[PDB]
């Protein structure tokens, strides 16, 4: 049946989580424990993927969603506009996040961050006006005021 | 239920219209010329190159020429008159035959010829398509259900650089005195990135899962 | 106190584009379609653009493809020197090991500035 | 050559930096676990048809003289009436548990079980197994050599 | 606090993300066990006095009704000679093996276990046990009840 | 203390083999060649022979290999009840959702116990 | 719903009374031989040491002797008449002194003294427990509220082979003239343990998160 | 010496010493063991290729085809009642124009060890026993080997008593061949499926050999 | 096969548990204020000798009981019965990075005959 | 020694401590909770406050390129390439979770340190990249590299 | 784009850091006594203000000098300097855990004036 | 070579190629640091305990009551302006019989080098940075420090400019000491918070010194 085929998929997903492995927390190594093969691991880019070894998934498609496509929107216009080149903002938003935001978190997640970065980096706005509006922009949204497209004012 | 991403992109663009790095108009002629985009004149290139041999030629040698045939120019068609600024101008067309078979990856990331063919899909910009197509594209290729023989030159293209492309497939049996509506019909997203061919019949790319977002466009 | 010219890019490419707006900024090629090259393993510290597993291989130049400053350059706002990007075919087998010699004939083919190519 | 092969270590290496979220579990409470847990827990550790896994170069691999010893050694048990090989099978592939499932070799859990079934049933006694090791392991320091593994 | 408990909670949730190297282990050929990998995972399980842990706000738990009636049926076992507690300490807090032994919760591990002994000395079949849970399973379902768990 | 006879197996299976000396105490089989069936999700605590891949799904019983124990009482010392086996055909597709249309022929054969087993 | 766990105790429960490895009415009474144990007797135990020098010298060279004066037979209480199965017949009492604290724990599993006091707390079952107190024991009890001199010998019981223990602690200052009732009022089962010291006006065990259960007894 | 050289010699020498087993069975089995390879079963084929009475008996009854290779699935072990662990059970699946066979041991590493000799180190792996049910033609081509998509790819998973060989279609290029020559083109990969007999093939396709310690 | 479950209770009702083994380990091989150093014996499968207290040395302050090893005992082997001791050890000789500030400190565990050695 | 062993043992078990290991390979936004946006977009050296066991804390002896790295830094500073609050901002922050707790402090130091040269445009990545080969060619010709190798 | 790498020096020598910022503030919005809470901003990018602390009640001790944020310092922004406050909190108020036997126990930390609100 | 040794060389060389700065301006920092210890700070304690005026300043002033010692925070660094990362703004924190101090930094490794010299590695550990300030008392043990559980015991996180050094209380058994007797026995670790002065000890805990490969 559909559910019992719905648990065995789940649960072949499942046990991956319990696969065993030789799991090393690192602990900021002394320069010791770097072997030249560990600094270019640690150093590599993290957009450089090709020939990395992974598994089969049965590849969806995703509806986009209304703030990726205004992210996608704000980054073209800041490039369009002479804030950075699309090469700065690869390099950004592709290699400068880290290995773990880079594959943590989601791909326009990475856009909109990097489009927040560079307005910082390069001085258009201080770091305090940026953490300034997100706190702003939240208690919009937690007076009922609504915020914009995302969500519709209070009615009766 | 607005989440952490709706706040910042609220944020960041509030902020860059404040401090006029670019205008509320330039972001909604960004946005309706996105939604402009799509297959179809990539579709439309690939039919007609099949029914001209002379404009095939052009195809495969000056892609940026030929796409101005089915009415995107990558130098004015976009906002700013220079192109897209990460899709840049310079599209090539690989052309598929008898012998050699391709398909496109950006193993870097999801470079991809938005200007003639739209946005990339979602499983495009997957690291794991990203890691596997450029070693074992055979068996990638296989999961999207394409088989192509042994002898067959399988030809991955990885646009790491300013080069985008879109794939020429051959034209399907079957075909025979179809105009260029019928032809560019079964062209579709799949075909011009390669992991799919055209069929007679099919009109649309292969029916996948598809993730719901939370607040779709 | 620093100041980001936020016009010379538009000013440039303008009616133009990119990269067609670097055409001839790079002199003569220093190879030429048909060329064996292999791939210098040049440091990529912080950032590029040429592929960990494409280092050592040897391919075929197939196309001399545009000029553009290199992407190492670009990507940090350094626009001053511009080169010959080439479109480079490895064989499958001489990127992966383990490719299977029934599929002798597949092939990648990828971008790569000049600085990373010498003679094969 | 030597490019490539630190090109290759370098793919090889950067999996093991591969990002996740790491939950360690130290004995959680009985409502921290779901059905769907308790079914991954209870489950059979040789039933792994289905489960993802990436492509690697397969190789053969030479046969190790104590390989072939433990191969006899567990055949000649069934043979002689000590177990069947379903009862070898089902304490060999699954009664080990997942970790050593999959952390120890092939036939490393094939001769950790013969001396299993010696210890269940009776045979010999858990101290028994422990002096034997124990002796094994003398003959070995004292230079009398270790069967046609090391000579005297 | 809302504020407190938010901390808290990001306190607990980056530990997930504590970088690690991540070697993942399928099968590896015994060339690849050194002495202390082999000494490592033939450990015995409850053996954990003197590993590192980390200081965790200690909690007393409610019994369940299951915990109770699980360590009554153990004890009865043991009383009436199906089993010595030194033996279902054996089979209970070792041969469940590494990860059962932290994934799962303590008394499940000793309800699993008394299901274990009742197979192994062959009191039961595995059949029995496997259509028993069948049985129950129905049970609850059919709105039957199942005991002082719940009621018809 | 316990005694283990092992000389039980041997003596029934010398000259005859396994499963062959268990041939005819399965009765007279549930099922038979070309019948549909569905494979029940038994639980599988402690031990099972029947992968999880194949609970719930359905497919074609192609032969009546042979008559033995079933290995979830054999495996345990258990060898008094003895039921039919069956080869079962399923359609890939029927296994894994994302199995390709084009290679809509590909299929699975495994043998399963008759107490997995219900008409479809 | 039920869960698995039920599920299989119910199971497990019923097949074992049908195979007749014990009776429906061993289990309901096990149960109420458990149900009648607590921290009490091991209380009145230490209270009557304090108040009886004999009596501790007796307590701190035969536990077992010592236990059958607060109601507590090791052997003949429990419903076996051999001892729990679990908890067995060597019941040892280590007395603290101006010089000496000891603090109890079973890194190889829980064994307690349940026959005089009752089941061990959740955290006494828990891997951290058992992995730090041995090794860290003056951290550990730091956490729980209790320190003591460093020049004091805190020494960690593991109770591992068939001896279970119970902590005798000195008598607190404040308690002059107290009765027996008063005393041990004041010997709360961490006391016992050894992660807490008797304090005059304390007479629960320090207060710290319950986690509930889905289906308390 | 390894700790498992030191545990196999304890366990060994407590068998022996217990009676469980003596030292010559434990040098009976050995020597069989040694007495065992793939050529039975590439027999088997050539003679099918050559005889389609021969041909039927395998598909139907492949534990009396191994007789006329002489291979008794019974008799021909130590025992006399099959291998303790290999069974008496021999099914051959039989390739056609439409159907292509490949085998695994997804429980654990079942083969037919009385006529093909010991399993591969790779067949044994994790890594195969998880992917080939689920992705046979993705692995298929790992190996070199695709068919038509058409053809019906069917995976066996020997979970059970039955043991299985596969027996190939006979390729191009071997008209008015000898037994012998059609034989010696049936490699161990062609009877586990993961590869096709080919004219002027002998020998299974080269791939890495991970050393022993201390090999036999 | 047949399962006796009635010797443990046959055997230790009205005594008692480890009591119903008491002169069984027949003389003790140490006494009380001997040192003693723990032998690292195989672990293969069962232990109730922690993998901590390998190799240290430790003072016997008690001969608790007699009694068959867990290591038998866990398997059903109760044949043989021998002495456990009580034995105390100094934690700076358990682990290398105890503080001298507190070198009072120890560890009392019990430890069957057949772990020890004179020191 | 037994003791040896038996502690090389107490650390090797906690590689195979069992762990709900759930790789994340660019989720979905809907797979993102405030909890998991917060947990990923903190900075990085902000670690006070986290569960840790206790190490017998050791000294280290000074690396003669730790001490040079140090030295730059703090001469950057002095001579107004940067302050220290940028440094330690593009240092314990920006190089991200797993580089930060993966490599070395002073690995760190340095890392930044080439990072600051770039970033500002007071040398070109190229001309970074550059004198990474010279380097490496200086020491392979036996030419000798500083005071860590003589020619 | 030209960095100014004589700035700093020019102000701040002879002079110091943070004391090149005196009087730069104006006037302080809490005074030393006040209890203060400390809001729980936005972390995106940097902070030098530890998430332990937010949301907790602590008191001022000591103004201890006038500066720019480092929320602003670490990005090249000078422009904008206000007070910084020494701030002393009860452990027991930022550990749920902490012990009633250790009820004195404190953590002193440093805190910009923007984080700060009366509690 | 290692690759921080080339890094290292690669950075340098293009600092001073592009003149950031000079090598002397190096050579000069390098020395500075060299001459930094704890010995400035140990005398400060010990004139703290011999001049309750002094002691006050150090408590209100840590910088000015610095200079007394020889160690001006503005003046005495290359810079003139202090150094860039200890910045200019010392505190003393004195404790009492109520009340003692203990010092971290959370966010990195902020120490008062100027006064003190430079960090121990253990104090620039994320271990000691994730413990210190939440289990204070647990450290400290395992340092082999307890103080009375109703003395306050104060942990100060330098996440600012500020920088600390603590003033313990005068031990006994040192009537009539000189302040040269008493700065003896103030070691850095005493300064950092993680030990107390003692008669008699004259050097930190000994503790495992990890070797560098390339030390000097
Ligand atoms: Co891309
Ligand atoms: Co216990
Ligand atoms: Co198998
Ligand atoms: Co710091």
């Amino acid at each position: 049946s559909s559910s019992i085929r719905e648990e065995v998929h789940r649960h072949l997903g499942t046990v991956a989580l319990m696969q065993p492995a030789l799991h090393q927390q690192t602990h900021a190594p002394a320069p010791t424990e770097i072997t030249h093969t560990l600094f270019r691991a640690y150093t590599r880019v993290p957009h450089d993927v090709g020939g990395e070894a992974d598994v089969p998934i049965e590849y969806h498609e995703k509806e986009e969603e209304i703030w990726e496509l205004n992210t996608f929107a704000t980054c073209e216009c800041l490039a369009w506009r002479g804030v950075w080149t699309a090469e700065e903002r690869r390099r950004k938003q592709n290699c400068d996040v880290g290995q773990t935001v880079y594959l943590g978190m989601p791909y326009y997640g990475r856009w909109l961050l990097t489009a927040a970065r560079i307005l910082v980096d390069k001085q258009f706005v201080t770091l305090t006006e940026l953490h300034n509006k997100i706190v702003e922009m939240r208690e919009r949204v937690a007076s009922g005021q609504g915020l914009g497209e995302y969500l519709p004012p209070k009615a009766k | 239920e607005v989440s952490d991403f709706e706040i910042l992109e609220m944020a960041v663009r509030e902020l860059a219209i404040e401090k006029g790095l670019f205008s509320a108009e330039d972001h909604r002629v960004w946005k309706d010329y996105v939604h402009t985009l799509g297959p179809l004149p990539a579709a439309r290139l690939v039919a007609k190159a099949w029914l001209d041999p002379e404009y095939k030629k052009l195809c495969i040698e000056d892609g940026v020429e030929a796409s101005k045939a089915v009415g995107v120019n990558w130098v004015t068609s976009p906002p700013t008159q220079f192109g897209t600024p990460s899709d840049y101008c310079n599209l090539r067309v690989l052309a598929d035959s008898p012998t050699l078979k391709h398909v496109v990856v950006c193993t870097l990331c999801s470079c991809y010829p938005r200007p003639i063919l739209g946005q990339s899909p979602e499983w495009y910009r997957s690291p794991n398509y990203r890691r596997r197509l450029v070693r074992w594209p055979r068996q990638v290729l296989a999961e999207f259900g394409l088989q192509l023989p042994s002898e067959v030159q399988i030809r991955v293209a990885d646009s790491n650089q300013k080069t985008r492309y879109i794939v020429m497939p051959v034209r399907p049996e079957g075909t025979d005195g179809w105009t260029e509506d019928q032809l560019a019909e079964i062209v579709t997203r799949d075909c011009l990135i390669g992991v799919a061919v055209p069929k007679p019949g099919i009109t649309v790319n292969a029916k996948r899962p598809v993730l719901k977002a939370n607040r779709p466009v | 106190k620093p100041v980001w010219d936020r016009t010379h890019h538009a000013k440039m490419a303008t009616g133009i584009g990119d990269p067609q707006c670097f055409k001839g900024m790079a002199g003569k090629s220093k190879f030429n379609v048909g060329d064996r090259v292999r791939i210098k393993d040049l440091p990529d510290l912080f950032y590029t653009r040429t592929m960990t597993y494409t280092r050592g291989a040897t391919g075929t130049i197939v196309r001399l493809v545009y000029e553009s400053p290199a992407a190492e350059d670009e990507a940090f706002g350094n626009e001053e020197n511009v080169e010959w990007f080439y479109s480079i075919v490895f064989a499958q087998k001489d990127l992966w090991p383990e490719y299977s010699d029934t599929f002798a004939n597949d092939t990648l083919e990828t971008e790569i500035p000049e600085r990373y190519l010498e003679k094969a």
